[PDB]
């Protein structure tokens, strides 16, 4: 009769090799490992809202935008009165780093970065205005700008 | 008198901002107004080093 | 001592045909009148 | 919350878990629900959003633990965008937001 | 006086929101109004340590 | 001693696995309404 | 009993190989490898309008 | 002591049995009614 | 039982159990029906909701 | 001493992958809008 | 007084109701009013322990 038994516990043995302890300790050491692969190095950027003024000037120096990877930074484009100011065309340089989304008609464009570390230039064209726009777009820093508000002089 | 802050930094340049609202960009060797000469460019830490002592960084809540 | 084994083997089969007995949940049916 | 637009202020937080819903409504400054006009997620391998296409909410799925980001809002009357951040695994879920815009 | 809770908090970051409602965001090295110098984040277990020797948490029903 | 090349061996599918995860960034997706 | 205590380690170190911390200094490495691929030699140049 | 060996057949298959269960996540389904 | 839509109170609790069914009908406060406009449900694989 | 030739063989690798991704320079875009 | 009942309870968190209709959630280190401070929440057989001694259960018809 304890054959019965004995085999009885090895085959519960072989059936669920694993103790439900073992099962917590082993769910815990998983999620403390995602959360290791998850984790960021140093500290993350502080995401900020900005608003700069736009010199079309042939002495200033056109205005930085700071990104991130994987990030989305909102571009909106107004007058100096404070109008919306509706945007024309533009022309990127480098897309295997940064992906625009834009609808044809308004004055707001969407930039994420692809990349870490490269940057780049971009340009756009409003409608009314002859000169062109140029921005330089910088990834990785210690701030991410959310939205940028820029105030053009015409 | 005038404060300047940087706003971005690669590995050689600095673009920094000052509180009138003016933007300037600048490399190892190059003139600062109210400073004096830049001696070193730390592109890690966000640290500038001035020829009078002066150490140039990111606006506290803007950084 | 080689009953373990052959027992094994009985059970192995039993126990794999109980615990496919446990795994299935059918989808309930709704049943509309007019 | 409160939703201000200045320069300075920060942009709101929403605490998510995966697998489990979380709703966003818009209000105004009084209260009135806003219809939305558009909406751009960045990486949508770590959230799934339903939404029909004229109504005043979200419904956010988290899809990964601790993977957080980012989100933009564009309303029917606004031009200025709505920025969103989103941070899943806290101690807390937000089940449902009011978030009132200044306008 | 005022007081702030946790809203969240990543390794690095932490959000924090006050009894008036405004809302803040800290790293390490940070200044809070009222508490002092920030001494260590400590994502696990949702505590902030402050050089005052506050340590700073959740709201107890909102948590 | 030979332990260190079966550990090299788990070790690299492992460190292999970790930075090709690191690779992937997806592109956004922006909704229309009407 | 004490065989399947030893076989439940083994088995977490065959599962992980990898502990958190050399998860995220690993990370860090690659990182700092992109860093040292994306940066530019000497000083790069001024941007620069002109009439 | 070639315990520790078999014991690692049973424990793989399971420990790989639970990793795999854990890994999928589902999309939601949005329900709408007229 | 009663919901509160404040923004402090808590929200509901369904017990459940494997294989059987349980109803949930919506009145308002007075006790008259309240039609569903739209439903979302997550984890699909876990529950089944039947509904006209 | 054999040491330099097999750094040779993991070097020559990944100078062969650095110089050919330093290599590419594409193509940029031009959205007209009406 | 009031009196309160498990309502759900899952290993970390307990859902309980009143007898006033209010609704409430607590974890391992939280705070009831007119109870204390909760000691031991034990998911099977449906039982809570807190600091004055009571044990939190189902209301007995409704369980």
């Amino acid at each position: 009769e304890v054959i019965d038994k004995k085999a009885f516990k090895d085959m519960t043995r072989n059936l669920y090799p694993l103790n439900p302890e073992q099962v917590v300790k082993l769910k815990q050491i998983y999620e403390t490992s995602e959360y290791a692969k998850a984790a960021t190095p140093g500290t993350p950027p502080k995401p900020t809202a900005t608003s700069q003024f736009v010199n079309l000037s042939p002495g200033s120096t056109p205005p930085v935008i700071r990104l991130s990877q994987g990030f989305v930074s909102s571009l909106v484009f107004l007058d100096s009165t404070g109008a919306p100011w509706p945007i024309a065309a533009y022309d990127l340089g480098d897309p295997s780093s940064f992906n625009i989304q834009w609808d044809k008609t308004s004055n707001t464009l969407m930039i994420q970065a692809t990349k870490l570390y490269n940057y780049g230039n971009l340009a756009v064209r409003l409608r009314g205005l002859n000169t062109p726009v140029m921005l330089t777009l910088i990834p990785g820093q210690k701030a991410v700008d959310y939205r940028v508000d820029l105030r053009v002089q015409g | 008198r005038i404060i300047y802050y940087i706003q971005a930094v690669i590995p050689g340049r600095a673009w920094l901002i000052g509180s009138n609202g003016s933007t300037l960009t600048v490399r190892e060797g190059s003139k600062i107004p109210g400073y004096g000469m830049v001696k070193l460019i730390d592109s890690l830490q966000g640290r500038i080093l001035t020829s009078s002592g002066q150490v140039i960084k990111f606006s506290q809540e803007d950084s | 001592q080689q009953e373990i084994q052959q027992r094994t083997s009985d059970m192995l089969t039993a126990a794999t045909q109980l615990v496919q007995d446990w795994k299935q949940v059918e989808t309930q049916v709704y049943t509309e009148g007019t």
